[PDB]
């Protein structure tokens, strides 16, 4: 009673939540008439995201119905692909707003020219094209199998230790383990420039009772909370990837943490468009 | 036309009090910031003192503050500074400035030479006799 | 579909285009600076000593800076001075020996600083003379009291950072004038643009330095701003 | 010392007396029956882009097809309006250039601004690249606004309270015009071309003659500094911006304010004004970040050109009519219609 | 000093003030005269059909 | 009894 009714639930609380929060942070940049390059990249964060959890639920409901596939096997592959190339392209998204987020905060005249919004457009479809053609192995392998009990699945063509090896390998460094090495210190650099600008301009504020400079913590929140969503959503995930792949018939509770792990991989999908309305600086103004 | 007309002043005995006042037409009194320019003999255009639009700011120069008083009368279109306890160097012109633009917390022609919004200003002598 | 005339105008917009963006990127990477203040203060020897309308350029950390001294217009600064809505910061230099000049420097000030085309534009302020005011505060002739009835009810603050040998005085004095300027200077903004003062001995070489400081600070806050994060 | 005083006050009296006798009846009323235009409603045709920096001033060729543009970034850029293309980009030798005019033969462009210098470019040299034909120079002041009478004269003011006449072949002031009190802003010529009037920060506008050189005719009822001021198409009336948020008619015939465009939710300042080819509607800039449409006879807002997210600077009316270019600080310029 | 500039601010006082000066409903209705005889003519005024004006779009 | 290998199920491999 509780697996089938109340694990379920929370699928279709992230889907609501990423799909009007997506909305809602498309609408708002489409309709502003000025568009920076911050905006151009969270625009792009947003649509990848809710074309992410877009097709989250065609690949969840395999699971809550124990393992049939009822879309059909183009479909399968269809479905497979795209939100592998979803899970790349949010990857690189967040790994290039982090690192254009460092140059502009910590080296304004290092890289001028990459930061325009005409070259910020290119590299934003760019990384959506590098995105796509990354997941082509996804297409050769992702096939339905049939299985004993003829339910049959979703699955993948791989069977000998070494490809799911090569495979796995590839899919959890370029996902989550290329990206946060890139991230965490982009986030530690913007920090110690930050707190290191704060310490030399004391001698310029300190003189008479005025605003602190606003502290360093506050001011550079939205990326320690943006870093803590997506290792919270990405790491349970791309762990237990790393445990299963020393793995020989697993028993239901692993199946219920991967089936867990793979619920949770969507949910920075959702987080963030909250983390840029609410806790941004003022943003819902722009409504 | 906007034009400010500057009634009173005249010879004042050191440490006496007068009342000046300021005539204003030709625009909305109520919505111009207006402010007090002083300009002593060999000296150059200073500023004396300045009144909010409502009233509500009130600010004077560190040479006079805590000596003139004054006021604003949006219904008679006219300002009002009072000035008691003056001393010999006191002695100087007063001109009757506007600021440029309405609704405005900032204003730099208060000061110069060839100011199109002030009035001809009235002459305060400060002398024993 | 197009004509011959056709193509070759769109491939003349195209490389017109191509010439503004190279313009602009190189125009990017350079800071612009209005200079301002009273014919005392000394901006004359502040650019000369930095390079050793007017405008003077001097690279920081290889760093382009461009300075700006209108220096050539009537003494109504109401409309021109709109013209640098868009520059990276204001430099004020105020002489701060001249205690009868203080006051119309003080009122510039609050001029430059309220003005509702420069409400995004940090301002550095160089407090010029510094020797000046010095051997004015230790001579007993001039006292500030007496332009500023508020001097005397007034104590150096704890936060101070005097210079290696100095008397009382003379911190005293300069953290007046500080302290006037600052609650100048935050009266009004709600921190939008932020006010940078210093001390100018009118002879040191590290005002280049403290410019460039302040322009990276500046640089910083904008981009906070542009990117929501403060 | 003080006789001439007490005569000049007795001369605006009797000015002002002659002025208030001979206004028997105001415009308003009189245009009271005529219908209302209604909501005149205008779209973005074309959008501009390529402009670094704030755009200044932008003026409208004889051909109403070309249209120069001024930013302060150092680039002169002349458009096509029609397809959207960049004929020329002129850089400019000074980034603060704040004003700018395209010659009514289409061959010369004259800009200038803070370097109070008035630089002609030639857009027809033998070669094919633009290049300066001769740059007047003589201003005490910045440069806020110029228009060609001809290939050869070009009319001229300047911050510096005055207004010239300058002989493009000789680069000389034929004539000089000193009437004002500080700060001339904008100028505009009369269709005739023999008179030109001239509004300043002093709160009024002198009607001038091109030859005599002398002034002839005077107007005083705004309450803050004038920048924008067009000619009507008629030429025997022209309307006036300041920072009042009033726009104010005046008739050379009758020296008097015939009404005031303004209302209570507006006070901000107002950039730069135009009358279209008939004179119905004057469309007037401000610092609201749009535009709105006055009706000339009933002094009604007709409709809002609200498409820019910065000040607008400039704005001008085609000679046919067709559209209306807007101008604003964010760098963009938008064709209206 | 101001004595040269008084004497051309009357003079040019006295000259503008030797002016007709002719009455404002005459220019009221020359104006709504020229108005009228130009409103069709006037495209912001009233809109032209999209086959004459080269801003189609 | 099915594997599971990247949102999706893998065959489970035998001695």
């Amino acid at each position: 009673v509780v697996d089938t009714v109340i694990l379920p639930s929370m699928i279709g609380i992230i889907c609501s939540t990423g799909l009007v929060g997506n909305i809602l942070i498309v609408f708002t940049i489409i309709r502003s008439r000025k568009k920076t390059v911050p905006d151009i990249y969270i625009c792009n964060l947003a649509v990848a995201d809710l074309v992410h959890i877009v097709g989250m639920p065609f690949l969840i409901h395999q699971w809550a119905r124990g393992g049939e596939w009822v879309f059909g096997g183009p479909l399968c592959t269809i479905i497979t692909s795209l939100d592998t190339c979803n899970q790349f392209a949010c990857s690189a998204i967040m790994t290039v707003m982090s690192v254009d987020r460092y140059f502009a905060l910590v080296q304004p005249f290092r890289l001028t020219r990459w930061r325009t919004r005409y070259k910020t457009i290119r590299i934003n479809l760019g990384l959506w094209a590098a995105s796509f053609i990354l997941a082509l192995p996804v297409w050769v392998y992702s096939k339905v199998i049939k299985f004993k009990d003829g339910v049959e699945s979703c699955a993948f063509d791989l069977t000998s230790p070494d490809d799911v090896l090569w495979y796995t390998l590839y899919l959890t460094i370029t996902t989550f383990f290329f990206p946060l090495p890139l991230i965490l210190v982009c986030y530690i650099l913007i920090l110690c420039y930050t707190w290191e600008m704060y310490q030399q301009n004391k001698d310029a504020r300190c003189c008479n009772p005025s605003v602190p400079k606003q502290r360093v913590m506050k001011l550079t929140k939205m990326v320690l909370v943006y870093v803590v969503v997506f290792i919270l959503s990405a790491a349970p995930y791309h762990v237990i990837q790393l445990v299963n792949l020393q793995m020989e018939q697993p028993t239901l509770a692993f199946y219920v943490g991967y089936y867990l792990s793979i619920c949770l991989s969507y949910a920075s999908s959702s987080i963030n468009p909250f983390l840029y309305i609410l806790l941004s600086g003022n943003f819902q103004k722009r409504l | 036309q906007v034009q400010l007309q500057e009634s009173g002043g005249g010879l004042v005995q050191p440490g006496g009090s007068l009342r000046l006042s300021c005539a204003a037409s030709g625009f909305t009194f109520s919505n111009y910031k207006m402010n007090w320019v002083r300009q002593a003999p060999g000296k150059g255009l200073e500023w004396v003192s300045d009144i909010s639009q409502s009233g509500a700011s009130i600010s004077y120069t560190g040479s006079v503050k805590g000596r003139f008083t004054i006021s604003r009368d949006n219904a008679k279109n006219t300002l009002y500074l009072q000035m008691n306890s003056l001393k010999p160097e006191d002695t100087a012109v007063y001109y009757c400035a506007r600021c440029p633009a309405p609704f405005t917390r900032d204003c730099f022609d208060v000061t110069s030479t060839t100011y199109a919004y002030r009035g001809q200003g009235t002459q305060v002598t400060v002398s024993s006799h | 579909t197009v004509s011959a005339e056709d193509k070759a105008a769109a491939e003349r917009s195209k490389m017109i285009d191509k010439n503004l963006r190279e313009d602009g990127e190189k125009a990017r990477r350079t800071l612009r600076l209005l200079l301002l203040g009273a014919d005392n203060s000394g901006k004359s020897t502040i650019v000369k000593q930095m390079r050793i309308i007017f405008e003077t350029k001097f690279q920081v950390d290889k760093v382009n800076f461009h300075m700006f001294d209108v220096g050539g217009q009537r003494d109504e600064r109401r409309k021109w001075i709109q013209c640098f809505n868009d520059v990276t910061a204001i430099i004020f230099v105020v002489d701060s020996s001249d205690y009868n000049r203080l006051q119309e420097a003080l009122n510039d000030f609050k001029s430059i600083w309220n003005n509702r085309w420069l409400r995004t534009i940090s301002v550095i302020l160089f407090l010029n003379k510094q020797d000046l005011l010095a051997e004015k505060v230790l001579a007993g002739k001039s006292k500030i009291e007496d332009y500023f009835p508020e001097f005397a009810r007034y104590t150096t603050p704890e936060d101070a950072t005097p210079e290696p040998g100095e008397d009382p005085r003379v911190t005293r004095a300069k953290y007046f004038i500080r302290k006037e300027f600052v609650d100048i200077s935050t009266a009004s903004g709600d921190g939008r643009h932020i006010c940078y003062p210093h001390f100018t001995c009118a002879v040191d070489t590290e005002n280049a330095r403290r410019i460039f400081n302040d322009c990276k600070d500046i640089i910083l806050q904008m981009n906070l701003r542009e990117y929501n994060l403060v | 010392l003080d006789q001439l005083r007490q005569e000049a006050e007795q001369l605006k009296n009797q000015i002002r007396d002659a002025r208030k006798a001979c206004a028997d009846a105001t415009l308003s009323q009189i245009t009271n029956n005529i219908d209302p235009v209604g909501r005149i409603q205008m779209r973005t045709r074309r959008t501009l882009r390529g402009h670094l920096a704030k755009i200044y001033a932008m003026h409208w060729g004889t051909d109403s097809r070309l249209l120069v543009s001024a930013s302060q970034d150092g680039k002169l850029i002349i458009w096509d309006s029609y397809t959207t293309n960049k004929v020329h980009a002129i850089p400019l030798r000074s980034s603060w250039v704040m004003t700018c005019a395209y010659a009514p033969s289409g061959n010369y462009v004259a800009c200038g601004g803070l370097d109070n210098i008035c630089s002609i470019y030639n857009l027809k040299t033998r070669e094919g690249n633009v290049r300066v034909s001769r740059e007047l120079a003589g201003h005490t002041g910045y440069l806020s606004c110029c228009r060609f009478l001809d290939d050869n004269q070009i009319v001229t003011s300047s911050g510096d309270t005055t207004c010239a006449l300058w002989d493009i072949e000789t680069g000389q002031q034929t004539t000089t015009f000193t009437g004002h009190t500080g700060d001339v802003m904008s100028l505009s010529l009369a269709p005739d071309t023999r008179l030109f009037v001239s509004g300043a920060c002093d709160a009024s506008a002198k009607l001038w003659d091109v030859r005599e050189g002398m002034c002839r005719q005077t107007f005083t009822g705004h309450e803050s500094d004038i920048n924008a001021i067009c000619f009507f198409p008629n030429g025997n009336a022209f309307a006036t911006g300041s920072d009042d948020a009033t726009c104010r008619l005046f008739d050379l015939r009758a020296d008097q304010e015939l009404m005031t465009y303004s209302h209570d939710n507006i006070i901000c300042g107002i950039t730069s004004v135009s009358f279209s080819k008939s004179g119905r509607l004057l469309l007037a800039g401000y610092d609201d970040f749009n535009c709105n449409v006055w009706d000339a006879l009933k002094a009604d807002r007709a409709g809002v050109l609200a498409g820019h997210d910065n000040r607008v600077s400039c704005l001008g009316v085609t000679d046919d009519g067709m559209a209306v270019a807007t101008g604003s600080w964010d760098s963009f310029l938008k064709i209206w219609n | 000093a101001s004595i040269a500039q008084a004497r051309k601010l009357v003079e040019q006082l006295k000259m503008e003030a030797n002016i007709d000066r002719i009455k404002v409903s005459k220019a009221a209705a020359d104006l709504m005269a020229y108005c009228e005889a130009h409103a069709k003519e006037d495209p912001l005024l009233t809109p032209v059909p999209a086959s004459e004006n080269p801003f189609r779009e | 009894l099915r594997c599971m290998l990247g949102r999706v199920y893998r065959p489970c491999w035998q001695v």
